[PDB]
């Protein structure tokens, strides 16, 4: 495979590793259903941080019983500990159904990234390559951007 | 099963039930119009058995006989049948009630068929025909649940001496 | 149809009773039950007591009779009886409903295994799980006495590993000396001497019945089989020696 | 359905309900659902095992762990493994590990029934129609749903004790 | 069809098609029963009182100590409120939207439509989803009431 979403411009064929010189037609899929899943996650842990950074911390109280106003809560790594675990619980619930819903088993249409939310979906004027191959692209560099800000978060201390 | 009854039918995950697992109905058919009868008068004095230990608890009637604390369902009974009281008040009305079914269905109740039975007549709310189907189910199903639940309020709350709607 | 079984009276059997014991009984009986079964003496009342005949009896004669007919539980129902016909069937077609022994009794498994081999006379071609079940098949073919492809060398010196390792326990511990310094070559010792013994053994019934399955064509008669048990003396010796090892050192 | 027609009648509520609320099973292929059906037997005759171990070992019976670590360890069964002497989990380890190899490579069950461990299927009918037996689709029913609510039951186990003590 | 109402037309100024308003119908069917239960069952706690009661796990004899439109929790009542969560999840799992073959019908557990009073299609499957429409709006709006605005009543 040489010609999906993914060979945008700036680099080619991008396989150092040679993942690809053995990886099956479907295994590209899945990997590639693992690369989507994964930028998508890395777009919303991005903004997760910085959204919280500029924009201040929810006006409210996050558990109505154990007095959180979102402040004591630092935007970063150690917020784990202080989020409930029933937040957490429920954070993971939501996630849960979002995979145990419309399958995305392998040859479904959850297993190549489609899922249907199209917020953009342009009347087909040869840019839904576009759409998708800058999802792929910013997917990557969320990712390699949310490694370098949990290596700000934790090496540093707090926050960047 | 038992007549055309509606006792089965729109009774759960199976659509039919048919529990009469000693054959109360195959050997004795005469009388399935009056074991519905007595199935369903006694669902609807259960029913108000229930209904009726919870609300003396909060408004009491006016006779200023029963207007009185401490007459919880393990004394009311024993206290108001006096040297008469209130209890007979309540056993002739039930006479005026039941007086009434005889006349509908003879003295003997021969006039008591497999479709007659427990219809006293009182049609307000229900219309049309298959929800008189669904609503005889709806009867019944609520009437046997209640006459199981009087039974576990009556020797629950007595014997662990709850006398109040936990029953425990 | 049959004289005595119509216009039988209900004070004689009841309608419901008579049929069950019409069922129970086999059809050819009826026409003449044989003796000492509930028909028989249905057969032989209904035909002295009815309509046309002797209508009444004295109340002892009458007690009895009612002790001697069934009392309309005793007598199996259409289930029960399809339960017969089938296990019987079950059981003469070669076919056994698996059981499993339990605490003074045996739990049916609800299946069917087929219990006659493939020659139905054979006595030890009685499939059973344990034996004929793909798991204990590819186990046992699986064996390094069985194993495809292993030269006789090579089953020889698994077997003697295995033995070696596993023999060189039971002495080292609870032995003569498990309680001195050294306690382990001692049962070292005895392990080997176990392994020698059993080798000779072997080596006699090679010499004496001579097995010829896993000489190659064209051998001296056994000659595998010797192979096999020399290797098995060597590998005796060499998982006695690891085993040992591995004591020592750890 | 057609291909999880292959598992039919052996799950739901009632024993021929496909229930499958997330369509899970729909699209994939007959040896797909046969492997989705032997994870399913693996998980659940572990966890009827699982269940059992942790019943006879938070009641007060650790022998083979007493015996070793010369004192009685203590009745969670989270707590006691770690008490559990090393030498024991790692041959608890080995010995599954065997068990799993011998399972799989050398004695492999068939790719038509891949839950076959024991390989009942060269000796068994499950074809016949004898009433006193042949009744080995229910037992089929009493092993997946005993199983069934032994993985969410030791599940509560594991996730209380590691929570709620 | 169905769900269209009066006065306005098909209110689509952003789905649009069959499949997609299908599965968008059985969320928007689903979101106006929750309300609609939500609604009347936030009324509750207010006139006729914090009605409950009896034994309860860790709330016995608990006279719905949840207050507020929130609830709150403080092991009243709200952690029973997860009961009612793990409850709905069985509902949701066996009389679901997989094998709901139309849009939110669940075969009619209760036969209510069978001449019972409510009808099969035209008005009342129209006056359903139209009602949840309302209510859903009349929750969200009680949520902003309850947050900044005091409490219900
Ligand atoms: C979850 C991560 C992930 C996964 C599954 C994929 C998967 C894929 N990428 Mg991809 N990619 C990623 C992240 C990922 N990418 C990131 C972060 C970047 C930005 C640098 C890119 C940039 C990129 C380009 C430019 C192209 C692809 C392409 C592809 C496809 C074929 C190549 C392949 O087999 O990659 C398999 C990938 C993996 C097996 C990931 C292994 C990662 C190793 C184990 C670690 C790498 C070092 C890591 C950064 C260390 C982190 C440090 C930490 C420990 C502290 C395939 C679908 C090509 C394509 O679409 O061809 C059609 C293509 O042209 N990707
Ligand atoms: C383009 C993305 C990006 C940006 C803007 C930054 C920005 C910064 N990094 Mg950084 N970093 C990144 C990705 C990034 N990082 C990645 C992907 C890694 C892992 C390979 C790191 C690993 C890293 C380390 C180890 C350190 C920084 C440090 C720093 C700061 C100097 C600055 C805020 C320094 C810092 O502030 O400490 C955390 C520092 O010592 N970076
Ligand atoms: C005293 C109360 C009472 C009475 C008189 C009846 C009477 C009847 N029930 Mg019934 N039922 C009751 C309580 C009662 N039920 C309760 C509490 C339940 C819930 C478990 C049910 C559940 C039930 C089902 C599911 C069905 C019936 C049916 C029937 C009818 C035929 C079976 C029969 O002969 O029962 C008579 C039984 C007795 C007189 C025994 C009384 C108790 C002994 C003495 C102990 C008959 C009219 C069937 C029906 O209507 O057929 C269409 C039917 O399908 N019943
Ligand atoms: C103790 C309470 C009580 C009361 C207040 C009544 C009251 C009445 N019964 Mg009645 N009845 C009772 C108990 C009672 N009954 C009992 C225990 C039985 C036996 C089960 C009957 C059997 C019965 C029959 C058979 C008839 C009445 C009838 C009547 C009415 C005739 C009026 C009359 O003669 O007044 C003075 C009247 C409404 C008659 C009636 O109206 O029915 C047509 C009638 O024919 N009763
Ligand atoms: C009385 C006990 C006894 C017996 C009958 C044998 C018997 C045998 N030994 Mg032996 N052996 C024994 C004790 C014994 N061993 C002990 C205690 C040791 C430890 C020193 C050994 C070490 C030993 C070696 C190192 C070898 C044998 C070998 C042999 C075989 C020739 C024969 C089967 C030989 C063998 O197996 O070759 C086929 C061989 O090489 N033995
Ligand atoms: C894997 C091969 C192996 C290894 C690492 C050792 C290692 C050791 N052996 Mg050993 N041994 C082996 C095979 C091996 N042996 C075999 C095959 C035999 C049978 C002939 C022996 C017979 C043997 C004896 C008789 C003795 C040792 C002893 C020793 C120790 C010196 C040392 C730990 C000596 C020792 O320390 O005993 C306590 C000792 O006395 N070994
Ligand atoms: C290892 C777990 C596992 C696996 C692989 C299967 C596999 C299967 N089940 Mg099954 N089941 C399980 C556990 C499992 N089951 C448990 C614990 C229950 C009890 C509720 C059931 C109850 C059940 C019923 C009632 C039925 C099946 C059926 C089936 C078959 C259809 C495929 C399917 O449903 O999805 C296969 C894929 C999965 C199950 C994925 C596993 C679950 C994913 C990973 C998400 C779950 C994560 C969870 C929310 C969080 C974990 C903690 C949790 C305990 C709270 C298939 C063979 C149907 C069948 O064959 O009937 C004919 C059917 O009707 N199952
Ligand atoms: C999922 C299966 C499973 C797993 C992973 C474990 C794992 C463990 N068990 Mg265990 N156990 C199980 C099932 C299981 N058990 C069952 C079904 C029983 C009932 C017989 C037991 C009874 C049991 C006892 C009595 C003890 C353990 C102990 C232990 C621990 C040390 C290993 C050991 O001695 O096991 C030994 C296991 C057995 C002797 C049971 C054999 C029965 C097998 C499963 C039949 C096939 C280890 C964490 C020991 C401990 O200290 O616990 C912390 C211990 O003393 N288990
Ligand atoms: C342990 C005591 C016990 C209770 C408490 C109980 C309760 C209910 N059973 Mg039940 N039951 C058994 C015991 C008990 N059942 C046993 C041993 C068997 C095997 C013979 C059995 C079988 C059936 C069948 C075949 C049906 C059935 C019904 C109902 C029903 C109605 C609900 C509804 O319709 O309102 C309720 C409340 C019908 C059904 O609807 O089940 C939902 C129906 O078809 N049951
Ligand atoms: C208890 C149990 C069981 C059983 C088990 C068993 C049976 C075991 C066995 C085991 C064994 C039995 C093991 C063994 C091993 C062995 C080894 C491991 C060996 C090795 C050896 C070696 C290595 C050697 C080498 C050498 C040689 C060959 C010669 C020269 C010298 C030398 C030394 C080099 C069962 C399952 C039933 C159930 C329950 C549990």
């Amino acid at each position: 495979f040489e010609s999906e979403l993914g060979v945008q411009a700036p680099t080619g064929f991008w396989d150092p590793l040679g993942f690809a010189k053995d990886g099956s037609m479907k295994a590209f899929k899945r990997r590639r259903a693992s690369e989507i899943k994964h930028g998508r996650i890395a777009m919303l842990a991005t903004m997760g941080y910085i959204t919280p950074e500029i924009t201040g911390k929810f006006p409210g109280y996050l558990s109505p019983s154990t007095l959180l106003k979102y402040d004591d809560i630092p935007n970063g790594l150690g917020a784990i500990s202080k989020v409930p675990a029933l937040g957490w619980a429920q954070i993971f619930v939501y996630c849960g159904y979002a995979e145990l819903s419309q399958d995305q088993t392998p040859g479904s249409p959850g297993a190549e990234g489609n899922f249907g939310f199209k917020v953009l979906t342009s009347s087909d004027p040869d840019s839904l390559e576009k759409k998708l191959a800058s999802e792929i692209a910013n997917g990557r560099l969320a990712m390699m951007a949310f490694t370098g800000m949990a290596t700000q978060d934790g090496l540093t201390g707090s926050a960047w | 099963f038992a007549g055309g009854l509606t006792g089965s039918d729109y009774g759960g995950f199976g659509g039919k039930y048919e529990w009469d697992p000693v054959g109360f109905s195959t050997r004795w058919p005469e009388h399935l119009a009056w074991y519905r009868e007595a199935e369903l008068k006694h669902g609807r004095i259960a029913m108000l058995a229930f209904a009726g230990l919870l609300a003396p608890d909060l408004f009491r009637l006016p006779w200023a006989e029963f207007q009185d604390s401490s007459l919880d369902f393990a004394n009311a009974h024993d206290k108001f049948v006096a040297g008469f009281g209130p209890m007979w008040w309540g056993f002739i009305a039930c006479g005026g009630i039941e007086y009434q079914r005889f006349r509908k269905l003879g003295l003997g109740m021969e006039g008591l068929t497999l479709e007659n039975a427990g219809n006293l007549g009182w049609f307000d709310l229900p219309k049309n025909s298959e929800e008189r189907l669904f609503y005889e189910t709806a009867e019944l199903k609520n009437g046997r649940l209640a006459m199981l639940a009087v039974s576990g309020i009556f020797t629950a709350g007595i014997f662990w001496d709850q006398h109040h709607f936990p029953f425990i | 149809k049959i004289a005595y079984l119509q216009d039988i009276p209900r004070t004689i059997v009841e309608k419901d009773a008579l049929e069950l014991i019409l069922k129970n009984t086999p059809k050819e009986q009826w026409e003449n039950p044989p003796e000492d079964s509930y028909l028989y003496t249905v057969k032989a009342f209904a035909e002295m007591y009815g309509p046309g005949k002797a209508t009444k009896m004295g109340w002892w004669d009458y007690y009895r009779l009612k002790m001697d007919m069934p009392d309309t539980t005793r007598l199996s129902s259409e289930r029960e009886l399809q339960e017969i016909e089938e296990y019987e069937k079950l059981m003469m077609s070669g076919k056994v409903p698996f059981a499993v022994p339990g605490p003074s009794g045996y739990f049916f498994t609800g299946f069917v295994t087929q219990w006659k081999g493939k020659e139905p006379f054979a006595g030890d071609q009685v499939i059973t799980l344990t034996e004929n079940g793909l798991f204990a098949k590819q186990f046992l073919s699986a064996l390094a006495f069985y194993r495809e492809g292993l030269k006789p060398w090579q089953r020889g010196l698994e077997i003697g590993m295995a033995h070696g390792y596993f023999l060189i326990g039971p002495f080292t511990s609870l032995g003569p000396l498990r309680n001195t310094p050294e306690a382990a070559t001692v049962g070292l010792l005895c392990g080997c001497a176990i392994v020698g013994i059993v080798s000779i053994g072997g080596l006699i019934f090679g010499s004496t019945i001579k097995p010829t399955r896993f000489d190659k064509d064209g051998d001296k008669p056994g000659a595998g089989f010797i192979e096999m048990i020399n290797w098995h003396a060597v590998g005796g010796l060499g998982g006695a020696g690891f085993a040992h090892a591995l004591i020592t050192v750890f | 359905r057609e291909a999880p027609k292959v598992l039919a009648g052996t799950g739901g509520p009632l024993p021929e309900s496909f229930w499958d609320p997330a369509g899970f099973t729909n699209n994939k292929t007959d040896e797909e659902l046969l492997f989705y059906r032997a994870a399913e037997l693996k998980h659940g005759r572990i966890a009827m095992a699982a269940v059992v171990g942790w019943f006879t070992n938070a009641s007060g019976f650790h022998y083979l762990g007493d015996l070793w670590l010369k004192k009685p360890a203590s009745d969670n069964p989270i707590e006691a493994f770690n008490q559990l002497s090393l030498l024991g989990v790692f041959q608890m380890v080995f010995f599954i590990g065997c068990l799993e190899w011998l399972t799989t490579v050398p004695c492999p069950p068939p790719k038509d029934a891949p839950w076959d461990v024991i390989g009942m299927s060269d000796v068994l009918e499950e074809d016949t129609d004898e009433n006193p037996m042949a009744e080995y689709k229910k037992i089929q029913m009493q092993e997946l749903n005993n199983s069934r609510l032994a993985m969410v039951a030791i599940i509560g186990l594991i996730v209380q004790a590691t929570t709620t003590g």
